[PDB]
């Protein structure tokens, strides 16, 4: 089927024109997208979601060069290469992409997000779903392995139940750093007093 | 622009 192309962090009017002209469409969300187009690595919801699903994450040259050719080119040579940000976050995009393609990062995870977290619960939720985790929109009331709560200092009134039932309280970085590297380390993101 | 985190 025709590509459903997502963009993040760029206005790429040239690329948008290429998408419709070549017979693809604009993706309305990471979940419906086949391709993410962008120029750099950024921790946006779309970027993390796209990585989580392990879809192609391509530079602006893919659609540009595709349009010169007259058809959607193969993605392989257009992978986003951002050595500066790969260094900044201490990971390899392509390595992280292979990980996502081999396994779902958050398989077996049930994750609740408190209301003051950034990105907000629904958007944090779409990052969780895209990694094969179960987004918990309702407050969990029992302990289960790999059942975690994402919270923050100002959400202490919301930690009341998790705390009673013995659920781990974790920083957003568990997901924001974890999804980006495609490495899940719940032990390292436990919130201290 | 889209929020970065």
């Amino acid at each position: 089927t025709a590509p459903k192309v997502l963009f993040t962090g760029v206005v790429d009017a040239r690329g948008e024109r290429a998408v419709l002209a070549l017979g693809g469409s604009l993706a309305g969300s990471a979940a419906e997208a086949s391709h993410l187009v962008t120029d750099r690595i950024r921790r946006t919801v779309k970027f993390l979601c796209a990585l989580g699903r392990g879809i192609p994450i391509l530079s602006l040259d893919w659609l540009h060069q595709s349009r010169k050719a007259g058809f959607f080119l193969p993605p392989d040579e257009y992978v986003v290469t951002d050595p500066e940000q790969e260094k900044n976050f201490g990971f390899s995009l392509q390595d992280a992409l292979s990980r996502a393609r081999e396994r779902r990062l958050l398989e077996g995870y049930e994750i609740y997000v408190t209301p003051g977290v950034q990105p907000p619960p629904p958007q944090m939720g779409e990052i969780i779903s895209c990694c094969g985790g179960t987004y918990l929109p309702s407050m969990p009331r029992s302990y289960k392995p790999q059942r975690v709560v994402i919270t923050c200092p100002q959400d202490f009134p919301h930690c009341s139940i998790p705390l009673r039932v013995g659920l781990p309280l974790l920083s957003p970085e568990f997901l924001l750093t974890g999804v980006l590297k495609q490495e899940a380390k719940p032990e390292a993101f436990v919130l201290s007093p | 622009a889209s929020q970065e985190y």
